[PDB]
């Protein structure tokens, strides 16, 4: 019962995070910067996280 | 960058030694790289361009640091230019990085548009060399004098006060090596090579023909030392198509100063060429590619059969003999089909009779018609 | 085959090549004026 309660609570917590877009890179710009193409807007250069 | 060219081709330990030399050097590369500040500059600039940075297009520059930029939503913004952006690298149509919040110009992005001509920039000449062509010596000296020497050593012409020749037509029966010679000269002098095949500049769209040739010359002059090849110029050469001709002729002769880009145009039906495109002012070098003679045919046989394992009984002369009936491409066809015929009967070592029946069958497939 | 695989290993080890940006000679640019103008002026839109 506690397992289901906990998983529901954490799922509710992550459910607040938004849609995060969808992008496709055309060319990486070395560490961090990296160039990407998103569907409705144009090209951006977006730093990458800890991965 | 690319690997060196190992120039034994028979399986010999010389080939080996060259290879393990190369392995040694690349292994030192691996060693060196595996056996392993400006935070002030970064903290100013790469923090002023706070991530993310959008990509837009520059339209006009109004002040020293003020410019108009459009974005992919199509809106137009008069924004400022930060001092680190190279002004001389900025022009209308240029792709520019912009601050996300305040759209300020924060740098030029190297171009990644105009896809088609970007593809035809090829630059992939290194498959051949003057070595791969044998016997076309007169043609070689002609094209060297016309396009290769002015690129490699313009000093002679500048010292002579000579404005170098600015157009070459290659002609002859097909399979004589016009395309091969163009690729070979592109390889000898590493100037950027541009190839566009004839009819492909003919387009359904009214503007697309002249527009395509204009953008091709634009990219050619952008690469600066460049050679542009139009094979089967006959497709255009022999109102709209004539307007594309006018565009090409004016791009050759007309206003402005063209500079360094060289033009090679290959035709199979030179006599059908219109007088305008063969400009005495521009096209002063016409190079004929005759059907190979006995010496040239022998050279082509050696060049093509060189990479093939051969038996002792092959008497190349009876293959060379008779008359100038065929070209180098036909010779390659004989070599290839002789290889297949040796393969069927299970020879990895082609013999004389293989080439004999190969040339016989090719001559059978060569031309046709009722007696 | 070792030629090919060692080439690929070298390529992955050196990483991709820096495409970079504008960034005129370092002594030429910046000054605090750049950031001050960035935070003080307005990115005007353009209208007919
Ligand atoms: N002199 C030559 N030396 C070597 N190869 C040749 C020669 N002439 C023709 N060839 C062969 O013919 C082909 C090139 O034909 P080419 O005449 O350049 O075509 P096009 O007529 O379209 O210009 C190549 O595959 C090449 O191997």
């Amino acid at each position: 019962l506690n397992a289901k309660v906990r998983l529901l609570r954490e799922e509710l917590q992550l459910l607040q995070e938004q849609g995060s877009y969808v992008g496709e890179v055309v060319r990486a710009m070395d560490k961090k910067k990296v160039l990407v193409k998103v569907h409705p807007e144009g090209k951006f250069v977006v730093d990458v996280d800890k991965n | 960058s690319k690997l060196p060219l190992v120039t034994p081709h028979t399986q010999c330990r010389l080939k080996l030694l060259k290879l393990e030399r190369i392995k040694d050097y690349l292994l030192m590369e691996e060693e060196f790289i595996r056996n392993q500040k400006q935070e002030e500059e970064r903290s100013k600039v790469d923090d002023l361009r706070g991530t993310p940075m959008s990509v837009g297009t520059l339209e006009e520059i109004i002040d020293d640091n003020h410019a108009i930029v459009s974005t992919s939503v199509g809106s137009e913004h008069y924004v400022s230019i930060l001092s680190f952006v190279d002004k001389d690298l900025l022009e209308p149509g240029c792709s520019v990085l912009l601050n996300h919040k305040v759209h300020a110009v924060i740098g030029v992005l190297m171009d990644d548009t105009d896809p088609l001509v970007t593809v035809m920039k090829v630059e992939k000449a290194p498959q051949e060399t003057y070595a791969d062509i044998g016997g076309l010596d007169n043609q070689i000296q002609e094209i060297k004098e016309s396009v290769e020497l002015p690129l490699t050593h313009p000093e002679y012409y500048e010292e002579m006060g000579i404005k170098p020749p600015k157009g070459v037509i290659l002609y002859g029966p097909p399979g004589t090596g016009k395309t091969l010679l163009a690729k070979a000269v592109a390889n000898q002098t590493s100037a950027t090579f541009l190839r566009v095949v004839g009819s492909e500049l003919i387009q359904k769209y009214l503007g697309d023909g002249p527009k395509l040739v204009r953008e091709l010359f634009r990219v050619a002059e952008e690469h600066a030392p460049s050679i542009v090849f139009i094979d089967e110029i006959d497709a255009i050469g022999t109102r709209e198509i004539q307007r594309t001709m006018l565009e090409l002729l004016n791009q050759l002769d007309g206003f402005d100063s063209r500079g360094d880009v060289k033009v090679i145009m290959a035709t199979n039906r030179i006599e059908t060429l219109d007088p305008a495109l063969i400009r005495p002012g521009r096209i002063d070098r016409k190079i004929e590619f005759p059907l190979p003679d006995e010496k040239t045919k022998k050279r082509i046989f050696q060049i093509h059969t060189s990479r093939m394992t051969l038996a002792d009984d092959v008497t190349l002369d009876d293959l060379i003999m008779a008359k100038d009936d065929l070209s180098g491409a036909d010779i390659k066809a004989i070599c290839t089909e002789a290889g297949l015929m040796a393969l069927r009967e299970r020879r990895m070592k082609v013999t004389n009779e293989d080439f004999k029946k190969s040339k016989e069958n090719v001559l059978y497939k060569k031309q046709e018609g009722t007696p | 085959d070792d030629i090919q695989q060692l080439l690929k290993k070298i390529n992955e080890l050196t990483g991709i090549k820096e495409s970079d940006t504008g960034l005129a000679p370092p002594a030429l640019w910046d000054l605090a004026a750049d950031k001050q103008t960035l935070q003080s002026e307005q990115p005007l839109q353009v209208a007919r």
